[PDB]
């Protein structure tokens, strides 16, 4: 891939997301989704190996099916309303189809099976796009149709995502599958608060993106994709292990780290609506996420695993990866709890 | 007694395909280091054709056996 | 003389520096023939015809005139023949056909008519 | 402007700098076969960059002040110790072999970077493509376990795939009895303990595995001891080569841009030389690892990224 | 109706001709007569085996080009618009982007058949 | 010590240094005038 071609394709991925976000017409929203899927597959196939081919095919089949259900909902909405405006849907069957269509696009459980596999099959840079940028467009549509979403359906997906994400991460030794299951679990929190306060869905989304972007950027820096490969970081870049520790604890929602904020704010919103059993269940089940974050901090930062002799050759060479924005993202990933009231800007 | 640190036996707990072995995952190997699986040994088969003898371009008595790809 | 654009033979590229290329190949042939016994007719004959060709190359700086003197076609054909001769000389060392006849034929093997 | 996609977009493409003198030549042959002397002559006559064979301290010469570092910063791998006790218990034999391969891999990247960046050809003495000959001889002699051989194949399988083989392979073919004689004349005491079986395993590995493979994708030139004496004859053969096979014919700008992006980042090059496969020969524990690493950063001009060490005369650090 | 009548007559006549062709002639059917044809010698393998497509990349590009016509076919009607300034710009824009896509595939050797 | 290959950062990149200092100074001016003009609008609008 010619560098100019990569930029144009990369700009098209953003263009499709932006089209969804600025569109007031259901057709243009669907077009934006198609444009996004068209441009992301070549990024997935960038390295041209059988695994990347499998991931791209599994991704394409899933996203195509969601687009069909989404467009079906739009046409049903047109029959029962005669209009195309992006807003609440006027038919409950259309609401179900759109909600499920967006659930597949996000990778929410039980439409989650593709997220672990696609993420594992593609490079880290592509996985970063998949688990962060690709969340924006479906969430922005959910942010506009939520008044007509069936409450039981959306909360059922949120609960299942948190459980399935929590349990799925416990068995993983690959860093890309850990980030996939962690992503599934975090998506559950975003949609659980969606019916009550959409602002806290945006807050959780932004903070999830900052923390996920930081973790992928640190994995890219040392070119690590397994738990054991990451366990050598202490012997080359000690500073990196400390940043991984702080970021991982934040992702686990431990105060006083930034990652505690979205969980804190979502519990507040749910209790204000006399929803007590669900936030309690959610917070406890999120302890599964913390458990398999803590294993990574054990093998990465708090202990020292054995090295290999050839590691000494890497002591003589500096990191040359861009690590774009890493110093800023890690500070935002960890030291933002004192600034929590700034969430009103999202209002 | 100096501080304990993980040895090889401890580290290999985290080097398998999964953290918790089960009978359904006994056949799983860790993925390739560089994400590249070996190409298949399978040989793609070329179409074999009789070109003649009974053929306008075979002069009536040439049995040209061709192996074609497309 | 201006360099050719084509040798006229398909697949036989035009050589930019024929004189030097010929001197390299003729010298290599003479080097290889030094490992053949002095009494082998292959060495004496190949050395003789080689030294005559090399002497021409050193005395005629014009590719047209040199081609007329060598009588081997285009100068690129002469280079190809030099390469073929060098290939043969190496093979002859393994074969050693200067050795005495390996075997007489049966009595009437070459008698004709029967 | 450090090389990258932007420099490429602005017109820094490999095709603009290559010629018919932009070749990657490797000189091969058994021990004491005249490789290094021949290699220097080829480079001098063709105006190519000569790379002395990569040893235990090759990486040292490319970083810092260029001097060899103390051997604790190389795992204490010792060539002399290999010749004296090839079966030592501490795994010196394979630890040396694994370190040497990674040294050659690093050198090959440095050679390719020079070729692509400047267009000047290079000459190497052996390479990653022929390093396996010593691996094969070591194992056939029982100097390493079968587990070590499998490890080596794993590292080579994920590293040698990302590069292009040399344009020309020069092979000085010296018979084993001659090598055993030349080693005696040389005077190296440790090297004189090399057995004939070991040398016959290197020759067998070369003549049986290396050259047939290189034939299918490189211009392979072979020479005797006496032909190798005159580098002028060798240069003459190289200058009249065809180059009608191998992957170099299928390379274009975007492919060489990708290759250059790899070989200029040395950590990316060395990534898989340290795969977490815990062999006893190459594994090191935290207490030894941590202790040596802290020593490494105390070395002169080694605590900070090059250009940021005041204890070696670097200035303007508060503006860098 | 007329169109449906016309289509039915056309395919009714064709079917009648096939029926006549199959039931009028005297038939003598045996295995060698009906064996697959291949120049006098038995076929070597199945004709259902995969047949490689060398123009596969052109074939996919046809799908994308074959939808440009649907976007361009309304042009004669669009020429009747009051807003001709916007028309002509957008009509020329589509055709140019189609031309650019063709040039890209051409310059990148996408139209060359694989060997 | 003295490096066998010249470091990429042996010499300051004076162009980046000039721009980096210029951006920091420029933003600080913009922030002060911006802030100072927000106060006057706030004072004027509220009768202060
Ligand atoms: C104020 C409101 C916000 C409140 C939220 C909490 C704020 C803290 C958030 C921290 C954000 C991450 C930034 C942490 C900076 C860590 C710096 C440090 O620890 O030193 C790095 C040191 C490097 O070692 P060295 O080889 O000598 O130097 C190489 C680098 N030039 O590294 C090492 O050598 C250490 C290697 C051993 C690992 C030790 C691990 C245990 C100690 C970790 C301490 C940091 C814990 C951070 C976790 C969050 C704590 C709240
Ligand atoms: C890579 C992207 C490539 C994009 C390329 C787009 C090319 C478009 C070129 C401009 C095409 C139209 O160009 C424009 O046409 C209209 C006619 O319709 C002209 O307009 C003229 O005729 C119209 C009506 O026909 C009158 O109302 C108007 O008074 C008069 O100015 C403009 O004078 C001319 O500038
Ligand atoms: C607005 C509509 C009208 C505008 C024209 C739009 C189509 C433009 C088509 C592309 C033209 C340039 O792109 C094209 O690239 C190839 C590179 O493989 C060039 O070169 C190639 O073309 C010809 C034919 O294939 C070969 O004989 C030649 O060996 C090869 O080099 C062409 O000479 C050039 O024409
Ligand atoms: N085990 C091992 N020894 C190696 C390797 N490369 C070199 N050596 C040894 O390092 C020493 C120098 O290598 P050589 O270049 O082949 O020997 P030499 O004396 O220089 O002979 P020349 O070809 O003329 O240069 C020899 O003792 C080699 O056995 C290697 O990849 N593995
Ligand atoms: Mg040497």
């Amino acid at each position: 891939m010619n560098p100019i071609i990569f930029i144009i394709i990369l700009l098209t991925i953003m263009l499709g997301t932006i089209i969804v976000m600025i569109s007031s017409h259901w057709l243009l929203v669907w077009i934006g989704f198609e444009m996004n899927m068209l441009a992301i597959i070549p990024i997935m196939m960038k390295n041209h190996n059988p695994r990347a081919t499998e991931a791209s095919t599994k991704y394409f089949l899933t996203q195509s099916t969601a687009s069909m259900l989404l467009m079906m909902a739009v046409i049903i909405n047109l029959m029962f309303s005669g209009q195309w405006t992006v807003m609440k849907l006027f038919n409950p069957m259309a609401s179900m189809l759109m909600t499920m269509a967006l659930a597949m696009k996000l990778g929410m459980a039980p439409f989650h099976f593709w997220v672990p596999e696609v993420t594992q099959g593609i490079p880290l840079s592509s996985g970063l796009i998949l688990l962060t940028w690709q969340k924006l467009a479906p969430m922005s549509v959910l942010y506009q149709i939520f008044p007509s979403i069936n409450l039981n359906l959306i909360l059922t997906l949120s609960v299942l995502s948190i459980l399935i994400g929590g349990w799925g991460g416990l068995n993983q030794t690959q860093l890309r599958k850990i980030m996939a299951y962690s992503s599934i679990a975090h998506m559950g929190w975003m949609t659980a608060v969606l019916p009550y306060n959409p602002t806290m869905t945006l807050l959780n989304l932004i903070i999830y993106i900052i923390m996920t972007s930081t973790m992928f950027t640190m994995f890219m820096a040392n070119s690590t994709t397994t738990t054991l490969s990451l366990s050598h970081t202490w012997n080359k870049t000690p500073i990196m292990t400390v940043l991984i520790l702080a970021t991982l604890l934040s992702m686990g929602g431990l105060p006083p780290l930034s990652g505690f904020m979205p969980k804190w704010m979502i519990i507040q919103e749910m209790t204000k609506n006399n929803s007590i059993i669900l936030p309690t269940f959610m917070a406890i089940t999120a302890l599964l996420n913390l458990y398999f974050y803590m294993r990574l901090t054990y093998s990465t930062t708090l202990t020292m695993f054995p090295s290999t002799n050839n590691m000494k050759m890497k002591w003589q060479f500096p990191l040359m990866k861009k690590m774009t924005f890493l110093p800023t993202m890690v500070v935002l990933s960890t030291m933002m709890l004192p600034l929590t009231p700034m969430l009103s800007v999202l209002e | 007694a100096r501080q304990w640190q993980p040895d090889v036996e401890w580290a290999e707990q985290y080097g398998g395909a999964v953290m918790y072995p089960t009978k359904e995952t006994a056949h799983w190997k860790p993925p390739p280091w560089n994400d590249v699986d070996p190409p298949k040994d399978t040989l793609v088969s070329n179409l074999t054709l009789n070109f003649g003898p009974q053929h306008p371009a075979a002069h009536g008595v040439l049995r040209l056996v061709m192996e074609l790809s497309g | 003389g201006l360099l050719k654009k084509t040798t006229g033979l398909v697949g036989l590229a035009v050589c930019e520096t024929p004189h030097e290329r010929l001197k390299i190949l003729y010298t290599k042939i003479l080097d290889v023939l030094g490992h053949i016994p002095k009494n082998a007719a292959y060495r004496k004959y190949t050395e003789q015809i080689t030294n005559e060709k090399l002497s021409m190359v050193k005395a005629e700086p014009d590719v047209k005139k040199l081609e007329e003197r060598l009588q081997g076609g285009q100068i690129e054909e002469v280079i190809l023949q030099a390469e073929n001769e060098l290939s043969l000389a190496r093979k002859m060392i393994q074969w050693k056909p200067w050795e005495p006849l390996v075997e007489e034929p049966p009595a009437s093997q070459w008698k004709w008519p029967i | 402007l450090q090389y990258g996609p932007l420099a490429y977009i602005l017109g820094e493409k490999a095709t603009k700098k290559m010629t018919e003198k932009s070749k990657l030549i490797t000189v091969d042959g058994n021990i004491c076969s005249g490789k290094s002397k021949l290699a220097k002559e080829i480079a001098e006559k063709l105006g190519l960059k000569h790379f002395p064979e990569a040893g235990i301290h090759y990486v040292d010469s490319t970083t810092g002040d260029g001097k060899p570092l103390p051997v604790q910063f190389s795992g204490n791998c010792s060539l002399e110790k290999f010749y004296d006790d090839p079966k030592s218990n501490d795994g010196n034999s394979y630890r040396l072999q694994a370190w040497l391969y990674a040294s050659r891999l690093l050198q090959y990247a440095d050679a390719l970077e020079h070729l692509l960046s400047t267009g000047q050809g290079v000459v190497l003495e052996r390479s990653i493509y022929s390093d396996f000959v010593f691996l094969e001889a070591m194992y056939r002699q029982g100097f390493i376990r079968k587990q070590c051989v499998d490890h080596y194949n794993q590292v080579k399988k994920v590293t040698i795939c990302e590069y292009l083989p040399p344009h020309v392979v020069v092979y000085v073919d010296v018979p084993v009895p001659e090598v055993q004689s030349r080693i005696q004349k040389k005077g190296n005491p440790h090297e004189m303990k090399i057995t004939s079986a070991y040398l016959q395993d290197i020759e067998n590995a070369y003549k049986g595995t290396f050259l047939p493979e290189m034939s299918e994708k490189c211009e392979v030139l072979q020479y005797s001891a006496w032909e190798a004496q005159d580098a002028e004859k060798v240069v003459e053969d190289i200058e009249y080569l065809k180059y009608d096979k191998g992957p170099w014919l299928d390379q274009n700008d975007r492919k060489l841009h990708k290759l250059r992006m790899l070989v200029q980042d040395k950590l990316e090059v060395l990534n898989y030389t340290s795969i977490p496969v815990f062999l006893p020969e190459v594994t090191v524990g935290a207490h030894q690892s941590d202790q040596v690493f802290q020593e490494f950063t105390e070395l002169p001009g080694r605590k900070y990224r090059a250009g940021y060490n005041e204890d070696v005369g670097d200035k303007w650090i508060w503006l860098k | 109706m007329n169109l449906m009548l016309a289509l039915l007559t056309n395919f009714t006549l064709a079917t009648l001709l096939v029926i006549i062709a199959f039931w009028l002639p005297q038939l003598n059917v045996y295995s060698e007569k009906t064996s697959p044809y291949e120049c006098g010698f038995d076929p070597m393998g199945s004709a259902r085996l995969p047949f490689s497509m060398k123009f596969f990349l052109v074939a996919i590009t046809f799908l994308l080009f074959d939808l440009e016509i649907a976007l361009l076919l309304p042009l004669p009607w669009a020429s009747q618009t009051a807003n001709l300034n916007t028309m002509l710009t957008m009509a020329l824009f589509l055709i140019i982007l189609l031309a650019v896509s063709l040039a890209y595939e051409w310059t990148q050797k996408g139209l060359e058949w694989t060997e | 010590k003295f490096y066998i290959q010249e470091p990429p950062h042996g010499s300051p990149n004076w162009l980046k240094v000039g721009l980096t200092l210029g951006t920091s100074v420029f933003l600080w001016i913009y922030l002060i005038k911006q802030h100072n003009e927000d106060v006057l609008e706030y004072k004027r609008r509220n009768g202060l």
